[PDB]
RNA sequence: CCUGCGGCUUACACGCGCGCUACACUGACGGAGCCAGCGAGUCUAACCUUGGCCGAGAGGUCUUGGUAAUCUUGUGAAACUCCGUCGUGCUGGGGAUAGAGCAUUGUAAUUAUUGCUCUUCAACGAGGAAUUCCUAGUAAGCGC
């Protein structure tokens, strides 16, 4: 039969590992997102 | 200086009106009171099941003196409570419909119950006179 | 064993100890010359009154 | 009515025991026990729990009235506590007709454990160190011990809660250690002096 | 006052009131006991030290002949 | 027109409004006597409205009250606040304002919460 | 029965000796094994005739009658 | 259907058990009249409802 | 992009939070509320008992608060979340699915609650921008040069997932340890009116019985 | 007893957790009194309703009120208050457990779908190691 929406996506060691290495980069090159402080 | 049933107490005037009805004697109570518990949420039968109908009728007359009109749904929900249904959550149920309808027929026999405006229950000159007589008898209850 | 009375002059400060009990300076209500730090546990304040079961016992820093 | 004219002059406690001529026996409880308030019932639910010393603002009788509804089976019941307090006050005025207020104050003054003890962690070596007890702290401890002994009395006994409360109050006024609260105060003093 | 005695091959005490001593048997509950005490014309608050064997055999026969004495079909076990 | 006032009394969610006119010392709440406290243990606080200034101080004032909402315990406190407000109001227009100030001071020192409204309302942490 | 006042005559004598004096309350009228075969807690019910010993104490009710 | 909320229905007569429904949580049912829908959860004490 | 909900206050003032629950929490739901409290900086919480929400939020607004999070549950475990930005800001209503509990697994160190480092990963559409700005304006403005608390939002497959990781700049690369909960977070509505309105401008609702929403992200 | 992640099986001897009910005289049953707010509700359909009616009840009778503050609706709610009954009794606390009858659908209840009634009356005598949350209209308890 068919499906109507996409519910809860199961995570595993591999999905967590993929996001793990990408954030290992994304602080290894120290790029970083923030609120910026307006003067005056 | 003005005698009202509203001045008279709950238990005191309730017993007084119940005895006055017992002093009146004729109310045409239903025969189900030998086996009824007056509600579906009730567990044991009423202890004074003979004067339980009298107490209910006295409370109904007090309500009819206080409020304009009432109904069998209004009387049943007014005289209704929770239930010993087991361990599941108990909501509030109403009172017995046939007992209420019979009691409604039972108070028009003494003239206490009359058809209110657009139907319903009201009091008559005989009912108001009997209520005033019972209240004045209970007005002298201070000894 | 008549326990005397003591009016707290002030709550002694910087009394490092276990949280809940504090040393406070109280002069005895029997005589305003006997004054000592005492270890009070209950919720207390200054200029209050209390019962002192010991005469010359004085509180110290309880780490 | 007649009692309305009677209470119109003197504001007695529920118009059954006089709310005047109350005396505090033990010292260090002045300005720690509220006995200077002329009132009618112990249900003045104004905001007093917000501050620390404002808890002394409510009467110790109203404190015991709050202590009646201290159980899972009764947390939040008001008029049950009020009627039980009236019954206990009548039982006190029957057993000792001086004043329910005066007898209760004598029991409170005679049920006070004058010393306290603390377990110091010591960095891993707990020790028993005798410490003082604050005035409102001692008053609250006595009230709590009394209410707890009264509640523990009505576990397997057909006696009323007011009856067990009056019996414990009589034992505390005598200081006979026939009640749990008086026995607790005696054992607390014994333990505090054991490791003084 | 009477102690336990043989009633429908059971041992039933009489010092307790007339509802609950008339309940301990298989097939009789609280409401059945209350309505048979209503129908046997006995006072609901009596304990069964009194109610001599006349009324005891009367409630025996109201057990074995209940529909004679207005025990309804919707009340049956 | 008649010398009269209308006053209100509020509770946790219960309100109570009473019209107090120049009468004979009566208080009918929903056409019922004022000495008819439902718990009947909460009567000394209920009759404290007639006790804080004396039983004869309102012998020339009639009260017609109506209480609704909230709880039954709240309804009594709302009726007490409404009675205190009506007593203060009739003391100002139907009676002399100096007597109103004196009665306000006396009732305040007895229990301000009868006249003032001290709700159990919260505050930020 | 065999007297219909069984355990309620000598017990009644002891009550008239003791309970008419101090007196007890509706809860302490259960003393001396006031139990079935008579009136366990209904001593206050029969205390209309006897009076002037002590005020009562009613738990389920609320009364204090000098009996 | 046999019981109707607003924007929620209760369904009889399609299935007969519980794990039948539990195989299909996420299927699509379309009304014969023509609105879309799905099934969401199983009632236990009713046997297939 | 900074919005009219944030333009006057984005980097100007650092925010505070309030954590609360719908009505009579289960104990574990309270514990999870404790976790989401201790994860956020400027963390103060308050239990909601018998409170009218217009009164509660309105009273919280004069006292001064930037945002309000409130939770839901289904027989012990939480399922839903919403954020209400106070100055007429947009409430956002999400479905949260999975969790790991610091109580449950191990005591793995400390949530040091330092002004943390922020990560928003794989947001493209303007709705992703709305989510990024709304969530960024809840963290503290001003982590340091080496703030070791990296919070992580990931936006793969419309199920944004958050973790917390703590890193040390070891000899050849950073090394991280897993802390905080791990989530399957998903939105279903945006209303620019604050939740006290109950009827104001809904920005966005997730179409559910639309066929193509099997495939398509962002409606 | 229901229920969210973990064993094994089908075309049942289980490991981690969330709740409710009780373990009785502040109790339990009989009658009296009673204080809410949130909204919801039907046109070519039958909703939400009032009453009278009869049937223990369950349940069936025609009608207006309402397309909405109007009729439910003051949702006369429950805990609450009074007296009555009862004596700590594993009783009348307790109903898990069954059977039977009754309505009541639905095409059928059959797999006690649901609701009444009768009958059956288990454990539960306060729960160790641990254990979470909590500082006022708060914990807690009650209902719509």
């Amino acid at each position: 039969f068919d499906r109507t929406a996409k519910p809860v996506p199961v995570i595993t060691s591999e999905v967590t590992e993929s996001l793990e290495d990408m954030i290992r980069r994304r602080i290894q090159d120290s790029n970083f997102d923030d609120l910026q402080r307006r003067t005056l | 200086p003005g005698v009202s049933v509203r001045d008279v107490a709950a238990q005191d005037f309730i017993n007084a009106y119940a005895s006055f009805l017992q002093r009146q004697g004729k109310l045409e109570v239903p025969g189900y009171v030998d086996i009824v518990k007056t509600s579906s949420g009730n567990e044991m039968p009423p202890q004074d099941a003979e004067g339980w109908f009298y107490k209910r009728a006295a409370s109904v007359a007090r309500h009819i003196y206080m409020r304009k009109q009432v109904g069998v749904g209004k009387l049943n929900k007014l005289y209704g409570g929770a239930k010993s249904r087991g361990v599941r959550p108990y909501k509030h149920i109403d009172a017995s419909g046939s007992i209420n309808r019979k009691v409604l027929q039972a108070l028009e026999k003494i003239g206490i119950v009359e058809i209110s405006p657009k139907g319903g229950r009201r009091i008559s000159e005989n009912g108001q006179r009997d209520l005033d007589r019972i209240a004045a008898q209970t007005l002298e209850e201070d000894e | 064993t008549p326990v005397t009375l003591a009016k707290v002059i002030k709550v002694l400060g910087r009394t490092g100890s276990r949280g809940g009990v504090t040393q406070v300076r109280v002069e005895f209500l029997e005589d305003t010359s006997r004054t000592i730090v005492r270890n009070v546990k209950g919720p207390v304040r200054e200029n209050d009154i209390l019962v002192l079961m010991e005469s010359e016992r004085e509180a110290r820093r309880l780490r | 009515p007649e009692e309305v004219q009677q209470a119109q002059t003197e504001i007695k406690l529920f118009n059954k025991w006089s709310f005047e001529e109350v005396e505090v026996k033990d010292a260090s409880l002045v300005d720690y026990v509220q006995v200077r308030q002329p009132i009618f019932v112990a249900h003045t639910a104004g905001r007093y729990a917000n501050k620390r010393f404002r808890k002394a603002q409510c009467p110790i009788i109203e404190r015991l009235t709050n202590s009646l509804m201290m159980n899972g089976r009764n947390n939040g019941k008001k008029l049950k506590a009020v009627r039980i307090i009236k019954h206990t006050l009548d039982i006190i005025n029957v057993l000792t007709d001086q004043n329910p207020i005066q007898v209760v104050v004598d029991a409170i003054t005679n049920t006070g454990p004058r010393e306290d003890t603390t377990r110091v962690g010591g960095g891993g070596a707990a020790r028993r160190q005798a410490v003082d007890v604050s005035p409102l702290r001692r008053v609250n401890q006595a009230i709590a011990l009394l209410t707890i002994g009264a509640r523990e009395a009505a576990f397997r006994n057909i006696k009323t809660i007011a009856e067990t409360l009056a019996e414990e109050l009589i034992n505390a006024a005598k200081g006979s250690s026939t009640s749990y609260a008086i026995k607790k105060k005696d054992e607390l003093e014994r333990v505090a002096k054991s490791n003084r | 006052f009477q102690h336990i005695l043989r009633l429908l091959n059971t041992n039933v005490d009489g010092n307790i009131k007339i509802v609950y001593a008339l309940t301990t048997i298989k097939g009789v509950g609280r409401r059945y006991s209350n309505l048979v005490c209503k129908k046997a014309d006995v006072d609901l608050h009596k304990r069964a030290g009194e109610l001599t064997q006349e009324e005891l055999e009367r409630i025996v026969q109201i057990m074995q002949n209940p529909t004679h004495y207005k025990i309804p079909a919707w009340f049956l076990n | 027109a008649v010398p009269s006032v209308q006053t209100f009394g509020k509770k946790k969610s219960a309100t109570a409004v009473a019209h107090v006119k120049a009468g004979k010392g009566l208080i009918k709440v929903n056409g019922s006597p004022i000495t008819l406290v439902e718990p009947e243990i909460l009567r000394f606080k209920v009759y404290e409205p007639l006790l804080l200034v004396g039983l004869d101080k309102f012998s020339n004032i009639d009260i017609r009250v109506r209480v609704t909402g909230g709880g039954h315990v709240s309804q009594v406190y709302a009726i007490r606040q409404a009675i205190a407000k009506g007593l203060v109001a009739y003391h100002q227009k139907y009676v002399d304002e100096q007597s109103k100030n004196e009665l306000k001071k006396a009732f305040t020192s007895y229990d301000r919460t009868l006249l003032i409204a001290d709700s159990r309302r919260p505050e930020p942490k | 029965a065999q007297h219909a006042v069984i355990l309620d005559q000598e017990k009644y004598d002891r009550i008239l000796k003791e309970v008419p004096t101090y007196r007890y309350v509706s809860v302490s009228v259960l003393v001396d094994r006031l139990k079935i075969g008579g009136s366990l807690a209904r001593i206050a019910l029969r205390h209309l005739e006897k009076e002037g010993i002590i005020k009562p104490i009613s738990k389920h009710s609320k009364q204090a009658i000098y009996t | 259907p046999y019981k109707i909320f607003k924007n929620t229905a209760f369904i009889k007569d399609m299935f007969s058990s519980a794990m039948e429904v539990a195989r299909f949580e996420g299927a699509q049912i379309k009304t014969v009249s023509g609105i879309r829908g799905e099934i969401k959860r199983a009632l236990s004490k009713p046997e297939g409802h | 992009q900074v919005d009219d909900e944030y333009a006057a206050t984005s980097g100007i003032m650092d925010p505070r939070i309030i954590v609360t629950t719908s009505r009579d929490p289960s104990t574990r739901l309270s514990q999870f509320a404790k976790e989401i409290k201790l994860l956020f900086p400027n963390a103060v919480r308050l239990n909601r008992g018998n409170y009218v929400m217009p009164n509660l939020v309105d009273a919280c607004k004069k006292s001064g608060t930037t945002d309000l999070v409130v939770l839901h549950e289904h027989r012990g475990v939480p399922t839903s979340l919403t954020i209400s930005h106070f100055p007429h800001g947009p409430t956002a209503q999400f479905s949260l699915h999975n969790v790991v509990m610091r109580h449950d697994i191990i005591n793995a160190g400390n949530q040091s609650e330092v002004n943390p480092h922020l990560i928003f990963d794989n947001f493209t559409t303007a709705l992703g921008k709305r989510v990024v700005c709304i969530l960024k304006h809840l963290f503290n403005a001003g982590p340091k040069k080496d703030s070791e608390r990296v919070i992580t939002f990931a936006n793969r497959g419309d199920f944004i997932s958050v973790r917390q990781h703590v890193y040390v700049r070891t000899r050849e690369g950073v090394e991280i340890a897993e802390v905080g909960p791990r989530f399957e977070m998903r939105l279903f509505e945006l209303r620019l009116g604050t939740l006290e309105n109950k009827d104001a401008d809904v920005e966005w609702q997730l179409r559910r019985f639309i066929r193509t929403a099997n495939k398509k992200d962002y409606l």
